[PDB]
């Protein structure tokens, strides 16, 4: 079994049943199994929103450097018109996410109870419930052939990497004051004079 | 202000008494050397006198027709006119420390009555038990009202009385 | 059972199925005891009927062009009117007649024990003389009353935010939907 | 078990089955205030009420005080908010204080009589329909029904954790408000300004340098 630090003693409540179970819990935050359920689902949610966030920060800036309505940085996305004020969009966002979020939470509380379309009562997700892993219309392209396990582990690894990447973007942008691909271009132009220690000591 | 008393910062006999005391101190001062020890002692006396008169005029004390600070002992009148720091806060400070002393003595008595030599602990003090009760007596008003509400504050009529009661 | 307020949830064991509007909605477990639940059924039906009449009144006042439900008692703070025709009274006499009439009607209603559905002279057309479609009409009645209660609280909150009537703010929402809602308001969401 | 001092002896009244299962028990009674179990019940109630209103108050200090250093919510200081609020208000402060004394007296007297008898406010007839939901939940200080809308108290395996999080955040918010008061008297600036001053120069801007807290230095 792969550990985060080979030779170290692993906690007994971490047993490989979760995707990406590497035994890393030095602060012992998940000794309670109920807290471990909540933390597994919260890890999935923070990880998937972080993956969409890092894609939404990379891909418009990766397309703005090459040959489309706006080439504006991600932290200046609020000061753009978007045919409407941001408050009305906040209201629409909170209504629709209240719907989706409360439906997902009712799946998590009672698994097997949020499956069928309430308006069109024949549309339904199958009985392979697995809270956090819906399936059905949420897997439309016919995946999960390779059984479920390796793709779950790829999902949690790309997600942890994107959570670290977004904590990146917040920190790098708060310190260097600039955009992240320009920070990568400065690290590729001269890495030996552009480290974190160089830019910290430049203050 | 209250009872026809002027404030001490406005009173003229207050300033006259301040000037008179400084005049007596400088008449005692002017018969010594400059940097000698009686001169330093009298200059420290004059410094404390000026500081004391400034502190009494600062605190909003009421002076009379003779220039002396008068105190107000009525809770509502002193809380209304800003004189609560002279009787009201001192009376609750005194009741705190006096009930402290009384409660520590009462707990020492009840602690030493349950032994084979209560009088011998009354003559020769059990110092660790006395210090333990002295530190524990800071919550004496709470413990006092709790002993009041349980009926254990009082002895019943098993007390000593005379034949006509 | 009329349905389920939240799918997957369970029906509370103190709500019977032979009762109109039983969606199983009791999170606070307020009507667990039967006398309380009887009083709340009475109160729910009465609040629903008064709210239907109040919402229909505010809609008729604003659609027929005589101000809104907020402009209507403004003459007494300053001459009454009805259908554009003056009514010769003042708030003291109106309060006297209203107090006498509501005291009499309310007292005759409260003399009865637990009567929610009187019939008789209150039902001249005899719809509930069959006891088969009567429960369906009771369910229609409790759903329309809940919708009217939600509508009237929406009227009050909507006027406390915007300062305008419901039909005028409905026209503002139909004109500029992304520029006239509870968020361009500046009150319902305190940021931005 | 866990104690406020590792090594000190736990008092005998806080080491009982009625006291060990309360919430946040660490054997901390050096004045012996909880030796009477009726007094310990009353002090449990007073601690819960001071915890909850201290958290609500300190949240009203901090979240408007943190967001006013951000963009929105131009909010005055908490030692100045009552004056600006009564300038903006519709009533004088005495009338508003009288209204809140009646409204708080009704609720507090309900809680008073529920302390004096646990099965008290569930009298039939005493309330129109709120009389059956104004009982306790078998543990006094922790009511149910309309209090706790989201039903989080129903789950039993999280319940000691919810209690202990409440008592720790509440004791910490009590220390926060007493620090707001003392910081207000010693410095004269807001608590977020005090935090910014301790972050700007920690080794020179603290309570050893304010000239108030220990004046022998
Ligand atoms: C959850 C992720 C998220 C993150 C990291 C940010 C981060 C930011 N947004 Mg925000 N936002 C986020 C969600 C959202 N924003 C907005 C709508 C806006 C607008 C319109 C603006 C921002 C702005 C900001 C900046 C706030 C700085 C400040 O001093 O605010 C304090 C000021 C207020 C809170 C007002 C910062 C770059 C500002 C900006 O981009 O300036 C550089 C800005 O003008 N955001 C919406 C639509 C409701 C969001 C959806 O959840
Ligand atoms: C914030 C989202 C989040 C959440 C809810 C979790 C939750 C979990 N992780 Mg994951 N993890 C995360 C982010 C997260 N992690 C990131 C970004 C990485 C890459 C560094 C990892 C790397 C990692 C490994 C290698 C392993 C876990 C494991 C776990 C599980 C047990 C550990 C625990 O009890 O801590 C609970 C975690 C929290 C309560 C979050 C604390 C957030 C702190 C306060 C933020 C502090 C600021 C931060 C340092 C910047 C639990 C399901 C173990 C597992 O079994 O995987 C399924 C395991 O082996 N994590
Ligand atoms: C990229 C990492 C990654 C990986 C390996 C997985 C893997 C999985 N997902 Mg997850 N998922 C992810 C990201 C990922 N997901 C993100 C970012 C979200 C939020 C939208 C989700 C939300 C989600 C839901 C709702 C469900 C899954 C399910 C699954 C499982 C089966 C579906 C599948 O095989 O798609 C494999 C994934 C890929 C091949 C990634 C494709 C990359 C796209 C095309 C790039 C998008 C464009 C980009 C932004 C530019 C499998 C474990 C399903 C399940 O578990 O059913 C039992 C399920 O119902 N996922
Ligand atoms: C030891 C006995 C004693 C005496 C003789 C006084 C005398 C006085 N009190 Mg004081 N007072 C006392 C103890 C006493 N006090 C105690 C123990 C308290 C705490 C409960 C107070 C709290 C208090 C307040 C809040 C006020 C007074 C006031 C007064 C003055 C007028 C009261 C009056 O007209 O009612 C007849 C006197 C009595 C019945 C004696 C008992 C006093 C009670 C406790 C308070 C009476 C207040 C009164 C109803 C308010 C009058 C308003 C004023 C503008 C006319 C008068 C000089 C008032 C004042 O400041 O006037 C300038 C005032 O507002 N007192
Ligand atoms: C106006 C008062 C009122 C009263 C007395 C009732 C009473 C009842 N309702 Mg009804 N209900 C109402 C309004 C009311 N309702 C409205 C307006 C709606 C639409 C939102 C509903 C939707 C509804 C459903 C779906 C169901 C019920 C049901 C019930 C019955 C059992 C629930 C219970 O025991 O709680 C007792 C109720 C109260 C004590 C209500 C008092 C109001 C509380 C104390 C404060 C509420 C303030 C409110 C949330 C403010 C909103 C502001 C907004 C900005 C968020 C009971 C007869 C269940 C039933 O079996 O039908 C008969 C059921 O399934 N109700
Ligand atoms: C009874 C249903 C109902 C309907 C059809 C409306 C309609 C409207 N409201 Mg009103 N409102 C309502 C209830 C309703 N409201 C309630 C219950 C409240 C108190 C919370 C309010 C408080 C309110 C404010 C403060 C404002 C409006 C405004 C508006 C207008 C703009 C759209 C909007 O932002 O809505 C408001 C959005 C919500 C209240 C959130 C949606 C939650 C609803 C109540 C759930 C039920 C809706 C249902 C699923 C679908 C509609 C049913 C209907 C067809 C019968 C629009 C005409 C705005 C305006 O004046 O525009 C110029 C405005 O500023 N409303
Ligand atoms: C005034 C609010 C208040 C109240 C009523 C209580 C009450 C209690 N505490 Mg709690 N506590 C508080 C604040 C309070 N505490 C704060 C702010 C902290 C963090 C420092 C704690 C940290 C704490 C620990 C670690 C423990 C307790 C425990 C207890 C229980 C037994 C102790 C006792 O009998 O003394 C009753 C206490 C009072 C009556 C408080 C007033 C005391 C005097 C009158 C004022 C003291 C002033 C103070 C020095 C501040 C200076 C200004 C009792 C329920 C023990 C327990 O077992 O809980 C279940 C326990 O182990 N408390
Ligand atoms: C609730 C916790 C708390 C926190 C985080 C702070 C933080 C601060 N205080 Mg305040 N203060 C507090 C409570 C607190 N205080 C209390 C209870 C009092 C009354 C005794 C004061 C009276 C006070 C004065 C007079 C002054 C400060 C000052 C300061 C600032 C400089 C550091 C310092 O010297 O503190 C002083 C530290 C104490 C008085 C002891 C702290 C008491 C706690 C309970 C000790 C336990 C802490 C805990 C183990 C770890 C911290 C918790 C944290 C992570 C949340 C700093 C922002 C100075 C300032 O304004 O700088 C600009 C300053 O002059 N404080
Ligand atoms: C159910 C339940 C249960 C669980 O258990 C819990 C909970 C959740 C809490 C609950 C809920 C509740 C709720 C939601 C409530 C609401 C209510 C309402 C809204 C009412 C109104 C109600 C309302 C109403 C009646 C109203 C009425 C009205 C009226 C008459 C009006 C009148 C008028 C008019 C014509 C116009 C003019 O110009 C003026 C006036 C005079 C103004
Ligand atoms: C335990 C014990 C035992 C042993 O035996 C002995 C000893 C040690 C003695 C003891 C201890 C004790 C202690 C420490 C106590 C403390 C307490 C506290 C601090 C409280 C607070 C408490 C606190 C509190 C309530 C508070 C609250 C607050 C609030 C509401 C606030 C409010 C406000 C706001 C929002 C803002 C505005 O603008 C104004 C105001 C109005 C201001």
């Amino acid at each position: 079994l792969p550990s985060w630090m080979p030779g170290a003693d692993l906690p007994g409540y971490l047993n490989g049943t979760l995707p990406g179970d590497f035994g890393f819990d030095p602060l012992y935050l998940g000794q309670d199994p109920v807290k471990l359920k909540w933390y597994a689902q919260a890890e999935l949610m923070n990880a998937r929103f972080a993956m969409l966030a890092v894609a939404g920060i990379l891909v418009p800036e990766l397309l703005s450097n090459i040959g489309p309505g706006a080439g504006v940085a991600w932290y200046d996305a609020g000061k753009f018109e978007y045919f409407a004020p941001a408050s009305s969009l906040f209201g629409v966002q909170m209504l629709l996410f209240a719907w989706v979020e409360i439906r997902r939470y009712q799946d998590f509380v009672k698994p097997g109870s949020a499956n069928q379309d309430p308006i069109f009562t024949n549309n339904k997700l199958p009985d392979g419930n697995e809270p956090g892993y819906p399936g059905g219309i949420f897997d439309p392209f016919g995946w999960s052939k390779g059984d479920i396990k390796s793709l779950k582990l790829k999902e949690i690894k790309n997600g942890r990497l994107a959570m670290l990447a977004f904590a990146g973007f917040i920190g790098q942008a708060y310190t260097t004051g600039t955009t992240p691909l320009k920070n990568l271009s400065t690290h590729l132009a001269d890495p030996w004079s552009t480290t974190v220690w160089q830019n910290d000591l430049a203050r | 202000d209250i009872a026809g008393l002027t404030p001490c910062s406005e009173s003229k006999a207050y300033a006259k008494l301040e000037k008179k005391e400084l005049k007596t101190l400088e008449k005692r001062l002017k018969q010594y050397e400059a940097d000698s020890a009686p001169a330093v002692a009298l200059k420290a006396t004059m410094e404390r006198t000026k500081a004391r008169f400034a502190n009494y005029a600062k605190a909003g004390l009421l002076c009379g027709n003779d220039g002396l600070p008068h105190l107000i002992a009525d809770p509502g009148l002193a809380l209304k006119y800003g004189h609560a720091g002279e009787v009201f806060i001192p009376t609750f400070g005194f009741l705190y420390v006096a009930g402290y002393i009384g409660y520590v003595g009462r707990q020492y008595l009840i602690a030493v009555k349950g032994e084979a030599k209560p009088t011998d602990k009354e003559i020769i003090i059990d110092v660790p038990l006395a210090t333990k009760l002295a530190w524990q007596g800071a919550g004496w008003p709470l413990a006092a009202v709790q002993e009041l509400q349980r009926g254990t504050l009082l002895e019943k009529e098993e007390n000593i009385t005379v034949s006509p009661r | 059972k009329a349905g389920n307020w939240l799918p997957g949830s369970d029906a509370p064991a103190w709500l019977p199925d032979d009762l109109p509007g039983n969606y199983g909605f009791d999170p606070l477990s307020l009507g667990k005891e039967p006398a309380s639940l009887k009083r709340f059924t009475e109160s729910e039906v009465i609040h629903g009927r008064w709210a239907m009449l109040g919402v229909a009144g505010s809609l008729a006042v604003e659609l027929l062009g005589y101000g809104n439900w907020y402009d209507a008692p403004l003459w007494a703070v300053n001459k009454a009117t009805w259908f554009g025709i003056e009514v010769p009274f003042d708030l003291n006499a109106l309060l006297a007649f209203e107090f006498v009439a509501m005291a009499a009607a309310e007292g005759q209603r409260g003399d009865a024990g637990g009567v929610v559905y009187p019939g008789g002279a209150f039902d001249p057309l005899g719809f509930a003389k069959d006891s088969s479609k009567s429960g369906e009409l009771k369910l229609k009645e409790i759903k329309n009353g809940r919708l009217a209660m939600v509508a009237f609280l929406g009227f009050v909150a909507q006027h406390a935010a915007t300062g305008k009537g419901p039909i005028a703010a409905l026209g503002e929402h139909l004109a500029n939907p992304w520029g006239a809602n509870f968020a361009t308001n500046g009150i319902s969401v305190p940021f931005f | 078990r866990q104690s406020w001092l590792p090594g000190s002896q736990i008092p005998a009244h806080l080491d009982t089955p009625a006291a060990q299962a309360l919430a946040g028990n660490f054997g901390f009674d050096p004045l012996g205030l909880g030796k009477d179990p009726v007094a310990l019940r009353w002090y449990q109630q007073a601690e819960l009420i001071h915890c909850r209103t201290a958290m609500a108050g300190v949240a009203g200090i901090l979240i408007p005080g943190l967001l006013t250093k951000a963009g929105a919510l131009n909010v005055p200081e908490w030692y100045d908010a009552g004056k600006v609020a009564i300038e903006n208000s519709f009533a004088p402060w005495g009338s508003l204080l009288a209204v809140q004394l009646f409204l708080c007296g009704f609720v507090e007297a309900k809680r008073w009589q529920d302390i004096r008898k646990p099965g008290s406010q569930g009298e039939p007839g005493s309330f129109l329909g709120f009389e059956a939901s104004l009982k306790g939940t078998s543990e006094l200080g922790y009511p149910g029904g309309p209090f706790d809308p989201l039903g989080l108290s129903k789950e039993a395996d999280k319940w000691a954790d919810w209690k202990l999080k409440e008592v720790k955040n509440g004791r910490l918010a009590m220390l926060a408000f007493l620090g707001f008061v003392a910081q207000k008297y010693a410095t004269g600036a807001g608590p977020v300004d005090n935090l910014a001053a301790h972050l700007k120069d920690p080794w020179h801007v603290n309570y050893a340098t304010n000239g108030v807290s220990l004046p022998f230095l």
